[PDB]
RNA sequence: AGGUGUUGGUUGAUAUAGACAGCAGGAUGGUGGCCAUGGAAGUCGGAAUCCGCUAAGGAGUGUGUAACAACUCACCUGCCG
């Protein structure tokens, strides 16, 4: 992450050193993760995915609502929050529940961050789960993500397997 | 020309208590017992006073050449006894340029299976020295402690995982890779 | 890519070494003459080529 | 906003080789203006670089002469402006006037950064036989000069 | 050469002290050269600052032991780095300006720091440089404008704290002296009276 | 050609007013001394190589910069002898 933001941080360099319009001429076209410009992916597989994608998913599970799909209101500006928040140094525990701006915990430990925990982290566990073949834990996390598999990669498994979970998760 | 004499006296603790019998001691304390022989050298022990407190040792009628032989003798045995009163705790860590090096302990602190060594598929299996006891510790990202008793056998086991990591016949200015000894101390303090 | 204070702890056991002329052996860098029989411990010496 | 900056001018002749590109570029105001001024400021020197302080202000620079430890010594062995091409050897021997010896040591106490008066002649005639040149004497019989006979103020 | 230099200093310390029968033992510890001139600026002529190796000190308070006797208990007072101020204008001026006359400069990597490291919440003023060595000390640093500002007050350097090569270099950038550094005085003198 | 391989002579000095180690601190202001050079400040060249200021700082020992910047040393101080 803070690699990734020394990129961005370089990239805004050029943009300062190379601006001939600066701020009104041509506007803020400085690079911002928040608007969803940062693209993160490998086109090896397939995948690749903006923020919108997962501020417009995670405002589902956590914790309102559907429901009201049209039109610029609550849920425009609850999406635009959840982008909002990801990016930066906003630190997240589930044993707090709420949120949290200071990064130490009240109790007196480490907070990691929201966007480690709940978008990298499970990535990490899902390439885990694939590359260490484990039946057990697929099972459930098919039945978790749900998976639409209908044909025969259910049996074949390995480098294939996780190119089609990955082109059907984020395409 | 001989010098006659040039003594040199060890105040060992009361805590290392030794009994020498010929040219062979045996070293007590709190943990640990090392031994070793001194028959190659033919110098005169002599452990004198009441209670054992002092060492001396003792050169008759040698040269230049070896009378300092004499001196790095009790610099070993210095170190063998800070090695049964404190130990050695010796701390490294590892260097990888793209491909990181896959260190993990098998057969109980005593083989290291380094794996996937700058994208080779070679593997290593790098066995410790008898007494030394590897350990990879939390909380760092690369971090090999090593205790033991003796000197020796504690900086081969730090010498052979140091230097398996060779690259044969390339750059070794451009390849800047390689597992080395950073830091050293002894397993309490003193 | 690579940490410089560990990249300097590199350098130090093997890339800084002073390198004899006949024999061109590996010397540390605080030596007067060569320890080798077959240059006859010469005591001219050069520093290595650093990267740049 | 104010900037203090040093330019080593030749201010006599046409100084060709220079380089002072990068000092007031991204500014607006040409350097070639500012070292004519000091050209134009200087006016008697015409032999020596003498490393002119500018008070930069809003609208323009200002001149400050600096007071040199050398170049006040060749100043005052008087020459006639020389030949732009810059021959060698043109460093002056002769007879430095004690009254202009005194009014560049009033020059440096202003300046003030030494012995009262004592220092300030003495760190001048120590360069003074480091460029070439004799006050009636050289160096160690200023220094007896100096002691028990000449005007400490 | 040295061997008049040594003998030299023997006719200074006796001068100075047959002439001030009042003293001022000093410490200096990491002083610079340029610190010590513009100590020198203000106490130039009336406070005469006096050095040299602690041995020829004992020996020339041996032979001043003949002539006066009030100076008796200089001799175990002579530890660490001692150095004498000749002076006979006042006690209590003296001890407060040397105090205030401490000449701020840059901590060196390698030794210990007498005070806290703090940067202030203010711009660095220049074009945007990299956040690499300011964000892996602990110093969250936000960019906003071109000018990196900082608002977390995190302190690197304690008392105490070995001070770091990576981390010196951003002081340099910054151009911040919070530190002050300058002798310390040890004992006080006053005409065969010993005082602290 | 030599070699801190070892055994022996001569000269030169530092030395209990504390030399040799070994560990730390500065290593200055005029000044960026001058000529010339695309730059000479200590770092392509040629002549000067002196003062205020000490305890000491060379018109600067070396690494490195386009000139600077950065770092290091002789000469000088704290600890042991």
């Amino acid at each position: 992450y803070q690699t990734f933001q020394r990129i961005v941080e370089n990239v805004n360099v050029i943009i300062s050193t190379y601006g001939e319009g600066e701020s009104g001429p041509m506007g803020n076209i400085m690079i911002d993760p928040v608007l969803g410009t940062v693209g993160f992916g490998s086109g090896l597989h397939g995948w690749a995915f903006t923020l919108k994608q997962f501020a417009e998913m995670y405002v589902a599970k956590f914790a309102a609502k559907g429901e009201g799909q049209l039109g610029p209101a609550e849920r425009a500006k609850k999406v635009e929050d959840m982008m909002k928040k990801l990016w930066g140094d906003r630190y997240f525990d589930p044993a707090n529940g709420k949120f949290s701006k200071s990064a130490t915990s009240p109790e007196g430990k480490k907070l990691p961050r929201t966007f480690c925990q709940l978008i990298l982290d499970p990535i990490f566990k899902v390439f885990d789960a694939i590359m260490n073949f484990k039946k057990e834990e697929t099972a459930k996390l098919i039945e978790k993500l749900d998976i639409k598999l209908d044909s025969e990669d259910k049996d074949k498994e390995g480098k294939p397997l996780l190119k089609a979970v990955m082109r059907r998760w984020l395409p | 020309m001989k010098t006659i004499l040039s003594n040199q006296t060890v105040d060992i603790p009361e805590n290392v208590d030794i009994s020498l019998k010929g040219r062979t001691v045996i070293v007590k304390g709190p943990r640990g017992t090392l031994r070793r022989d001194f028959n190659h050298i033919n110098v005169e022990l002599s452990l004198l006073g009441k209670k054992k407190k002092r060492l001396r040792v003792d050169k008759w009628w040698g040269n230049r050449k070896e009378l300092a032989t004499v001196r790095t003798i009790c610099s070993h045995v210095q170190n063998m006894i800070k090695g049964v009163t404190l130990g050695f705790r010796y701390k490294m860590r590892s260097v990888y340029a793209h491909f990181p090096i896959n260190v993990v302990i098998q057969e109980n602190g005593s083989l290291v299976e380094i794996r996937n060594f700058l994208g080779e598929k070679y593997i290593r299996r790098v066995r410790m020295r008898p007494g030394v006891a590897c350990s990879v510790s939390q909380a760092q990202k690369d971090e090999l402690v090593l205790e033991g008793n003796d000197i020796e056998l504690v900086s081969n086991s730090a010498a052979l995982i140091q230097q398996a990591t060779t690259v044969k016949n390339k750059d070794i200015r451009k390849f800047l890779d390689g597992i080395y000894v950073s830091e050293k101390g002894t397993v309490q303090q003193a | 890519i690579i940490e410089p204070s560990l990249r300097q702890l590199a350098q130090k056991y093997n890339c800084d070494k002073m390198i004899c002329r006949k024999c061109y052996a590996r010397l540390h860098p605080r030596a007067v003459n060569c320890r080798k029989k077959k240059c006859g411990h010469t005591n001219n010496l050069r520093p290595k080529k650093k990267v740049k | 906003e104010i900037k203090v900056v040093y330019l080593r001018c030749t201010g006599g002749e046409v100084g060709a080789t220079s380089a002072l590109a990068p000092k007031i570029g991204p500014l607006g105001l040409s350097p070639k203006k500012v070292g004519d001024d000091i050209a134009k400021a200087t006016g008697d020197w015409k032999g020596l670089r003498i490393t002119v302080k500018l008070t930069i202000q809003n609208r323009q620079a200002q001149i400050e002469v600096v007071p040199s430890a050398s170049a006040l010594i060749i100043k005052a062995l008087k020459e006639p402006p020389r030949d732009r091409k810059k021959q060698k050897n043109i460093k002056h021997s002769g007879n430095i006037t004690f009254d202009e010896i005194v009014n560049i040591a009033r020059q440096m106490r202003h300046r003030s950064l030494a012995r009262e008066l004592s220092g300030t002649i003495k760190e001048i005639l120590g360069t003074a036989q480091s460029v070439g040149c004799n006050v009636d004497g050289r160096h160690p019989h200023d220094i007896i000069d100096d002691i028990n006979s000449g005007a400490v103020e | 050469d040295r061997a008049t230099w040594k003998s030299n200093y023997f006719l200074k310390i006796i001068q100075l002290l047959d002439d001030y029968p009042k003293c001022f033992i000093v410490g200096a510890d990491n002083v610079g050269s340029k610190q010590m001139q513009q100590i020198r600026m203000s106490l130039r002529g009336k406070a005469v600052v006096l050095m040299g190796k602690n041995t020829m000190m004992r020996k020339a308070i041996r032979g001043h032991l003949e002539n006066n006797p009030a100076l008796e208990k200089l001799l175990p007072h002579i530890r660490g780095n001692v150095g004498f101020v000749f002076t006979k204008e006042d006690l209590t001026e003296i001890r407060d300006m040397l105090l205030a006359n401490k000449v701020p400069a840059a901590a060196r990597a390698g030794a210990i720091a007498p005070c806290e490291v703090t940067v202030p919440a203010q711009n660095t003023g220049l074009g945007p440089e990299k956040t690499s060595f300011f964000q892996a000390l602990g110093i969250t640093t936000k960019i906003s404008r071109g000018t990196i500002e900082i608002l977390s007050d995190v302190q690197l350097i304690k008392t105490g704290d070995k001070v770091g090569a990576s981390e010196a270099t951003l002081l340099n950038m910054l151009n911040i002296s919070p530190f002050s550094f300058g002798l310390i005085i040890q004992q006080v003198f006053d005409n065969g009276s010993i005082y602290n």
